[PDB]
């Protein structure tokens, strides 16, 4: 059972500090040098720093060099990644990867084939906040919903009628906007015949800021 | 730096060009048998580049072929273990363009021995 | 800073060969290793060594290299090996560490081709009451899952207040995302139309909301 | 037909795969001097699909590597012409997969000897 | 029949390295060969056993072999490179002749992106005496030589009478396009207005007509 | 130099027959197996045929087996190709090509590629009737330019000229390449830019040529 057990990653404020660690078991840890690898959100894989096996040696991109520092305890077959001075595209999930072996010296690679389950860091100025939600009127389908504005962080969670309404019922991924806040809209596809009526009720839960609110969707 | 070292490719398996020639790549040519024979100045000094590498590579065989057709062996000593390979590849002697291989053969097959 | 260039997206249909190349001046000198990575996991190694495969690998992924290019080969591709991709290597120079490609989208095309259903919401009297206008652009029910949405102010382009998502996988396993358009209420009040164009396969569907009665 | 002999590809270039073996692109093994000697039934029969086949074509040199490292010689017969080819490919004997390499080429060496 | 696989277009932008593969069930044993057609123009022999070059052939031009794939390859690909390419080859059962790929256009993108101009023209008084209408959409000037023409009738599509030619080079090295939609003459005194949208990489422009 | 020429291609009717010949130099043609390869417009490269050397094998596609005749005189250094039963789908280019080379030592063949084609000629097959074009103005519509043209609509068979002004204007002349329609009729549109002052003064004609149909009028484009 080859393993490496990521955590430390969270929410900080730019310029902030972030103290990454990396548990390792299953293999010889002090004989391996050990990288760390990130992956911004949707962007592609970005080796970060590496640390030999005696923890002698350090190198690092030069993305993260003089900001980052990386270290071992191989009492504790652990690595860690000590992230100062935090930039907005530090924003990334951060995986551990054991790196080439090293014999007493030359250096052993097969590629990397032990990696983390990576943790999460996110670098924003976002503060804990409620949406505001607006009803999307509608004009025999029609479609009608829910814009959920302006939330942080996420989760948000969207019911129909309290949830006695599912069929036809699409809530979209939030968008991430240059705001730090997401906004996401529901809609949901009911008959024209209806629309004059049956009330339609959006309920909308944001856990993290204690929200919860209801809006009926009338037509126009 | 150890990432070069630890991804640096075998001497069977890396290619010569302008920019990392056959000596380079493959060491001197010599008459030893540890030692390389094949190429003239220009092969030496272009590799693939070569104007006729596709001429001569037309010759060589694919990783299969050189298990299948090669007498394999393999030489444990106290200086180390070898994978050692003989063989011949057979021309066309009725092919029209038999008679421009062999000069073109010949004329990098222990080219060495010429150069001032 | 020595670089690896891979194609951003392969196309493939189930059963054909997946090809997806990886070029670098120190390729020649230096093997290579290739990773999969499908989205939430982190990545595994498929390839080491230009063309080995770890030992729980099928054998229909191979590698081979030619000179500055390297290609990982996926032969009878299923619809399991959908994920990015991304090669790796080191520079011949000795002064760095690993460097990955810019990453591959290979794309199993296990459906026939989509037009996007696009719904555009106008602002709400309750957005505009409070002094802001968005407009609401959903799209739906398209595969590939890969479009392009352009807003126009009546039939001229707009750059500013644009949020798009990335396509994001459906339950009934086609494709969805969402583009909202910011603007003052005096904007859209001043336009006579505002319409959502989405470029899906080269060709646009599009929608067009305008602030009447 | 005519145009499946004359676009035919000459020993040097085929693959042996489990649809077109090693006996049937390469010829069946043995101790002739233009015999293959390599590779025991279960590589014989499958070729390049055989499971450990990238561990053993990590050793056969590229086109650029195989005119590179070896002596190259032409010799002509009453059967032909033929371009020998002779060289020696050293095994890291401190690489971790060393012993395996040993094991899985030494397999394969003359492994017909024993064939029923 | 024996079958030969190429990709419909590779895409690329010069210096870049152009790749076309082609796909055959025979070509572990069978050489391949490849060819160059420019418009009008007989084809040219660029590759032929699967790595060999005529003479006068560009050195930036290879091929290589890889079990049942061969790969053209043209490094630093320039303007002029754009063509059609073939792949051709024989099957081993040794019953049949020289077969074809399907063929791959390389696009190259020598020029910078221009939009179409488009000039949508109403159908003419004297076809209109007639009995026959038909509108004319000329787009002029865009680069790259692709577009898709959508037809509406008051933001309603009409696909049914329309005539649209292939892409055209023209002396200015840009790209020309023509679409023609035949109506009755009281389809056309009929409608509201009548448009003709032509998307050019992504990005659209659209005219619009009306009795 | 070596050089292949061919001839013979033209317009024919669906079941229609016609005979295409190409003529070699350069190369010892008797030596040299010979391949027709076809190109429908706007499609690939397809073999269609091929002779060997001496006139006595020869080998068809599946597309063209029963109805195409290959046939050669080396005596004249000229391939044939006699197409019979003539189709709408055997309208394409025909290229004459060199094929293998056969060694009589059990006979060899030898192979580099079809490094030698001819240039190719051109077989129409259309049941379509010859007919002249209907032409008709494009009235310029109302930054300080107008366009304004003709359009030349169902014609049969190509080539159709467009000319303004007898020739003497060319700048901002573009005629468009034709469309082929559904019923076999061709139409094309030929578009002149002019400055916008210069139209309530200046006459603007377009002439149209359909020499297959002796069809030649001129068209007054007026705003």
């Amino acid at each position: 059972e080859v393993q490496l057990l990521e955590s430390g990653g969270g929410l900080v404020q730019p310029g902030g500090s972030l103290r990454l660690s990396c548990a390792a078991s299953g293999f010889t840890f002090s004989s391996y040098a050990m990288s760390w690898v990130r992956q911004a959100p949707g962007k592609g894989l970005e080796w970060v720093s590496v640390i030999y096996s005696g923890g002698s040696s350090t190198y690092y991109a030069d993305s993260v060099k003089g900001r980052f520092t990386i270290s071992r305890d191989n009492s504790k077959n652990t690595l860690y990644l000590q992230m100062n001075s935090l930039r907005a595209e530090d924003t990334a999930v951060y995986y551990c990867a054991k790196d080439h072996l090293e014999l007493s010296i030359n250096y052993y690679y097969y590629g990397m084939d032990v990696w983390g389950q990576g943790t999460t860091v996110t670098v924003s100025s976002a503060s804990t906040k409620g949406p505001s939600v607006f009803p999307l009127a509608p004009s025999g389908t029609a479609a009608l919903g829910c814009l959920v504005k302006d939330y942080f962080p996420e989760p948000v969670t969207v019911s129909w009628n309290s949830g006695a309404l599912t069929s036809g019922v699409h809530t979209f991924p939030a968008v991430l906007q240059s705001s730090g806040l997401y906004s996401l809209s529901s809609v949901v596809t009911v008959p024209s015949s209806s629309l004059g009526t049956q009330t339609y009720i959006c309920n909308v839960n944001h856990k993290p800021s204690n929200t919860k609110v209801d809006k009926r969707v009338e037509p126009k | 730096s150890s990432a070069a070292e630890a991804s640096k490719k075998p001497r069977q398996k890396r290619t010569a060009t302008k920019a990392y020639n056959v000596t380079q790549a493959f060491g001197r040519r010599g008459p030893e048998q540890t030692q390389g024979n094949f190429g003239d100045q220009e092969l030496i000094r272009q590799g693939t580049d070569y104007k006729h590498w596709p001429q001569i590579a037309q010759f060589a065989p694919s990783a299969s072929a050189f298990f299948g057709m090669s007498r394999i062996g393999m030489e444990v000593t106290p200086s180390g273990t070898w994978l050692t390979y003989t063989g011949a590849i057979k021309l066309d002697d009725k092919d029209p363009n038999f008679k421009d291989q062999v000069i073109l053969l010949n004329k990098h097959i222990d080219a060495y021995k010429t150069f001032p | 800073s020595y670089e690896l260039t891979q194609p951003p997206s392969v196309s493939v249909s189930p059963g054909q060969t997946a090809r997806i190349t990886c070029s670098g001046d120190a390729l020649p000198k230096q093997y290579a290793y290739w990773y999969q990575q499908k989205p939430g996991q982190a990545p595994v190694l498929v390839i080491y060594k230009d063309s080995e495969r770890p030992s729980g690998i099928p054998e229909r992924f191979s590698g081979s290299s030619s000179g500055t290019t390297v290609t990982l080969t996926i032969s009878g591709v299923q619809a399991e090996d959908e994920a990015d991709y991304y090669c790796q290597s080191a520079d011949s120079s000795g002064t760095s560490h690993w460097v990955f490609g810019g990453g591959t989208k290979l794309t199993v095309l296990g459906q026939p081709k989509a037009a996007p259903s696009v719904t555009l919401f106008p602002p709400s009297s309750e957005e505009l009451q409070a002094n802001k206008a968005t407009l609401v652009c959903l799209i739906s029910d398209f595969y590939p899952g890969a479009v392009t949405v352009a807003w126009k102010a009546d039939s001229s382009p707009v750059k500013a207040g644009v949020e798009t998502t990335t396509p994001s996988k459906q339950s009934n396993n086609k494709y969805a995302a969402s583009s909202y358009l910011s603007l003052t209420p005096e904007q859209w009040k001043s336009h006579r139309s505002y319409s959502c164009q989405v470029t899906h396969e080269g060709s646009t569907v599009e929608k067009t909301v305008a602030p009447t009665e």
